[PDB]
């Protein structure tokens, strides 16, 4: 799903800085093409610690969007609430008139 | 029905205020596992497990072998 | 008379109103 | 319209309770089944306008009150329903200059 | 599962370049090569393992991941607000409830017609 779209979007970043080490190791200095290497492949661990990390997320405690949904319900019912008290100030209102 | 007036009582509900989400939806445990762990990060473990990039990584998620090989040389220093 | 029992029965909304604005609050 | 500054609260109570001010209330007035034109088809009974001139009518000439003090319809009547010292003063119906 | 056993070997295949490339040329560099051409199969395997799945990425939850936090951290911490929130909010419903109770009383106090008919009410 999302996190398999995510793996492949690492997959083509990886290839990407593959192709880069390539070049800079063509045109690159012997100094240089190492360095630009140690770079993609720092890039590539950050990528794979992030892809753990979007699982530890989608594992863990699946409760977070019921308690968002729990939080949305109290404050749908504060807002009822206030409507209320603008439906009695409307009602106020027209009973002057 | 002489007396008019007299509307309808509202009937009891079971969603209420009164069951926090612990309650509500038996999360109860989730709740003490998040105080127990405040009490005691993924930081923390990331540097544990490895030496020790984040908005790059971020844009990404938000978006010949043989050659390859060989191409190896000029590098290494 | 009449226009301060007029007053009267919007004030006794007032305080419904008004009460139910607290409590929300 | 959040408000419920103590203070804001507070001006709340005093304005409210201005407007609207041992019993000392009016009589309770007994409900007359037949009134003097369609009730009673009493038409004009010389009676009834001999009355309503200069006798005490409870309700058509006056209003009685207890303690026996008689308020006719020109003048203000100062009376205590709560047990409190504050008194609601009921301004005169008719007001003829 | 399996996706996350890929996801371990690319992070232990990083840690292993970044070995070769730190210690020296002495550590094969057609074995550091292997070990990328191995590295971009894997991915490629894993792209194709997880490429019609899941769908629900919609949170700020990579920021709480990115905010040196994780979902016990920042999601504890929402989870403590919301609990809090509706907490809260049942104080709030009690309380009126209580004022609620009081001034009936005090109406039922005031007049028995009140009473009589709070009590067809109830």
């Amino acid at each position: 799903r999302l996190s398999t779209l995510i793996e492949f979007l690492l997959h083509r970043a990886y290839s990407e800085l593959m192709v880069l080490t390539d070049l800079l190791p063509r045109k690159s200095d012997v100094e240089r093409k190492i360095e630009i290497v140690q770079f993609a492949s720092r890039t590539r661990q950050l990528f794979v610690r992030l892809l753990a990390l979007v699982k530890w997320a989608n594992n863990a405690g699946k409760v977070e969007k019921c308690a968002m949904i729990s939080s949305f319900l109290d404050q749908q019912a504060i807002l009822f609430v206030d409507t209320l008290d603008r439906l009695a100030s409307l009602a106020r209102d027209a009973l002057v008139h | 029905g002489p007396f008019y007036l007299m509307r309808e009582l509202p009937g009891s509900t079971e969603l209420t205020g009164s069951t926090n989400l612990i309650t509500h939806y038996n999360l109860e445990q989730a709740y003490n596992k998040f105080c127990g762990k405040k009490v005691k990060d993924l930081p923390g473990m990331i540097d544990l497990p490895g030496s020790h990039l984040r908005s790059l990584i971020e844009k990404p998620p938000i978006l010949g072998t043989m050659l390859a090989g060989f191409r190896l040389h000029t590098g290494p220093l | 008379r009449l226009t301060q029992l007029q007053d009267a029965v919007n004030s006794l909304a007032d305080q419904f109103c008004n009460a139910i604005g607290v409590l929300q609050q | 319209l959040s408000r419920n500054e103590i203070i804001q609260s507070y001006l709340s109570r005093q304005s409210s309770l201005l407007s609207s001010s041992a019993r000392q209330l009016h009589v309770l007035v007994p409900q007359s089944p037949p009134t003097d034109l369609p009730g009673l088809t009493r038409e004009v009974t010389q009676d009834d306008l001999d009355r309503i001139q200069a006798s005490q009518w409870p309700g058509v000439n006056g209003c009685q009150d207890t303690q026996g003090n008689w308020y006719d319809w020109t003048q203000c009547i100062s009376l205590d329903p709560h047990g409190d010292d504050g008194r609601l003063n009921i301004l005169p119906y008719v007001c003829l200059d | 599962h399996l996706e996350e056993h890929l996801e371990k070997f690319v992070e232990n295949i990083r840690q292993l370049g970044i070995i070769v490339s730190d210690f020296q040329p002495s550590s094969q560099a057609g074995l550091n090569q292997k070990l990328n051409f191995i590295v971009t199969g894997l991915q490629d395997i894993d792209k194709c393992r997880q490429q019609l799945h899941d769908i629900t990425v919609p949170l700020e939850v990579f920021e709480y991941i990115d905010q040196g936090r994780n979902p016990q951290l920042y999601t504890k911490e929402c989870l403590e607000r919301a609990l809090a929130k509706n907490e809260q909010v049942k104080g709030k419903i009690d309380t009126m409830k209580k004022f609620k109770s009081l001034l009936i009383q005090e109406l039922s106090k005031v007049f028995p017609e009140d009473m009589a008919k709070y009590r067809s009410i109830r």
